[PDB]
């Protein structure tokens, strides 16, 4: 082909990834539906904070996708103890994530797999949403989705309660979890099961009531829990300023409709207050 | 969205003459390939067009009785795949019978209409050996179809724009009391528009609006004010003129469309079968 | 070095679509099906479907190849 392998990068359930000349190649059913999903969605999206699909090719039913080559991801930076995540760095990461997400939501697509390893950084410090193998368009009334989407640690309570129809709240809740992981340097809600995930959610954030989630009980896999008081957000995030706590609260609102959208998050005072986001070129490099 | 889509960028063409140019290049290129490999057996471009119309109709018939029911978006996507494929390919190199099924297969995957291969080929009216052979052929041609579509898989159809226009008419254009009365006839026109090259020549919104306005005109209703007032086209008269011309051109394409004739289809099918048996 | 929000600037080549939160006040939502309590609990509102349909109706209506 027109690409030559340089080094091996990683291996997944759906594919293997290798560096090439510089790009990253992700090498009776026919062509794999996850690869086709990535192709069909990324061909229609062009934004600085969304992974760029440059080429696709293969033979028979085996297909390879070509992407821009990224250096790291948010999981690596979070897990790196030799990197201090200053408030400016956190704001910059959140800003790029939210700008890519605002673009994606405007084109009626949900990522549905948001987590630190799916937020890739290039050498210039540009964050890009990646791994669109679970992404799906939203807004149609007659389409039904599955509630198993998103990694469990970053799954929204509406998903954990069995919501088939949902909106941008799934991505925004995952964004709140990513923000909390950035602040604490550990997964915010590390559940071992769906039941344990919901238990950790309600133990940390308080058990939601019918007032803060009016149709909570109508979700399929809804079950009554103990009425946990939760922990004050300033107790969880002792170094969070009031604006950042407001952003976190908006992202962690139980009601998905009331949960802030990407545009509303971008308009919040947290992003306009001092300090400004770190320029991508100065973001930490592990 | 359509306004920044690959359909608008790469698959909406400026004229029927450009489409004829592409198809003629395809036919001539196949003729040159065959001559280099080894003559009345060849098909003329208008005969290729007749066969492509016939097999697009066959693709519609396949999708209509497909179980589980295909969403209209999937059918429109598959038909658009078929049209795009035979813009740059000859029916004597890739048989339209297999290409149309591969179009349906890829469309079902792309539009998230999750079906297993066994039920897909079980929709085919064939023996189990014939169904397995067809599955083998479809899997052989899936990557080819994707390559020829240049990996542009999302197809913006006129149906959702049609819905949005109906919502807008119900909300903002009370001079039309019940816009739903326009649906069925407009639906018919949409189908009739789909058989032409309009899906390669105009935007889905223009096609949807043309269908609605043709339905209104056949109903005895002129919604000139919907364009001028509600669409706010009274600010720039040029835009109103261009939209009116686009709709007129679409109506012209529909009136000038001719379905394939039975005898011509029989003769051309015999020629196509000769083309694929020989060489 | 302070961030400031500006709306995404993407030309639609068609008529202006009313803002999502305006739809209910403008009477559009009377013509789309109401979201069920299950849908609302999941965060799906009929405003989403209506807004998408209007956006698709207006996208590229004025555009010419
Ligand atoms: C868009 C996609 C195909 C892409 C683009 N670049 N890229 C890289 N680049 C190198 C790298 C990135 C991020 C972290 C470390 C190394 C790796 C990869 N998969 C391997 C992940 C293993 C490491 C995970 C640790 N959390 N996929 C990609």
């Amino acid at each position: 082909k027109r690409y030559e392998k340089l080094d091996f990068l990683g291996e997944g359930q759906f594919a293997t990834v290798y560096k090439a000349r510089i790009v990253a190649i992700k090498k009776k059913d026919g062509i794999n539906r996850t690869a086709l999903r990535e192709i069909k969605l990324l061909q229609e999206l062009s934004h600085p904070n969304i992974i760029g699909l440059l080429d696709a090719f293969g033979h028979k039913s085996n297909i390879s996708l070509v992407f821009d080559f990224m250096e790291t991801d948010l999981e690596v930076i979070i897990k790196d103890n030799s990197l201090v995540l200053t408030p400016s760095h956190i704001k910059a990461y959140m800003l790029m994530t939210l700008q890519g997400l605002e673009y994606l939501h405007q084109h009626w697509i949900l990522h549905r797999d948001l987590k630190p390893n799916n937020l890739l950084l290039d050498e210039n410090g540009v964050l890009k949403l990646a791994d669109f193998g679970l992404a799906k368009s939203f807004g149609s009334p007659n389409r039904a989705y599955t509630h198993q989407v998103v990694t469990r640690w970053y799954r929204a309570p509406e998903l954990l309660f069995g919501a088939r129809m949902y909106g941008v709240g799934v991505d925004m809740w995952a964004v709140g979890c990513i923000l909390a992981e950035l602040l604490l340097r550990v997964p915010f809600l590390p559940g071992d099961s769906d039941l344990d995930q919901l238990t950790r959610i309600f133990e940390t954030l308080g058990t939601p009531t019918e007032e803060q989630w009016p149709d909570m009980c109508s979700l399929p896999d809804y079950v009554t829990f103990k009425s946990f008081p939760g922990i004050p957000l300033h107790h969880i995030f002792s170094a969070a300023g009031d604006d950042l706590l407001d952003l976190i609260q908006g992202l962690f609102l139980f009601n998905p409709c009331a949960r802030i959208t990407a545009t509303q998050a971008l308009k919040m005072k947290y992003f306009s207050n001092r300090p400004g986001p770190t320029p991508g070129c100065q973001l930490p490099r592990p | 969205m359509y306004h920044n889509s690959s359909q608008k960028r790469h698959w909406t063409f400026s004229s029927e003459e450009q489409l004829a140019r592409l198809r003629a290049d395809a036919n001539r290129k196949f003729r040159c390939k065959a001559v280099a490999n080894g003559d009345p057996v060849f098909l003329e471009p208008h005969e290729e067009m007749t066969l492509c119309k016939y097999y697009e109709k066959r693709l519609l018939e396949f999708c209509s009785v497909f179980k589980p029911a295909m969403p209209r978006s999937v059918v429109g996507t598959a038909c658009m795949y078929f049209k795009r494929f035979y813009l740059n390919n000859s029916v004597m190199e890739y048989h339209p019978r297999i290409i149309m099924l591969t179009c349906a297969f890829l469309a079902c995957k792309v539009d998230e209409f999750n079906v297993s291969s066994p039920q897909f080929v079980g929709n085919l009216r064939e023996s189990p050996l014939g169904q397995e052979k067809a599955l083998e052929q479809i899997l052989e041609y899936e990557l080819l179809l994707i390559q020829q579509l240049n990996f542009h898989l999302i197809v913006h159809n006129p149906y959702r724009p049609f819905e949005g226009f109906l919502i807008d008419l119900k909300t903002r254009y009370p001079i039309l009391e019940n816009p739903e009365i326009l649906r069925k006839t407009a639906d018919d026109f949409l189908n009739r528009i789909a058989l032409t090259d309009a899906y390669l020549l105009y935007t889905p919104s223009q096609i949807a609006l043309t269908a609605i306005l043709s339905s209104a005109s056949r109903a005895g209703i002129t919604m000139e004010s919907y364009l001028s007032e509600s669409l706010m086209l009274k600010e720039n008269r040029t835009c109103l003129s261009q939209l009116l011309d686009i709709m007129k051109s679409m109506r012209n394409l529909v009136k000038k469309y001719e379905p394939p004739r039975s005898e011509e289809v029989a003769v051309l099918k015999q020629k196509l079968e000769r083309c694929h048996s020989a060489e | 070095a302070l961030y400031e929000y500006q709306p995404l600037q993407i030309e639609t080549y068609g008529p202006h679509v009313p803002e999502l939160e305006m739809l209910g006040r403008l009477g559009y939502l009377n013509h789309v099906r109401a979201a069920s309590p299950q849908d609302l609990a999941g965060g799906y509102t009929s405003s989403l479907a209506c807004h998408r349909a209007l956006q698709d109706a207006f996208s590229g209506l004025f555009w010419q190849p």
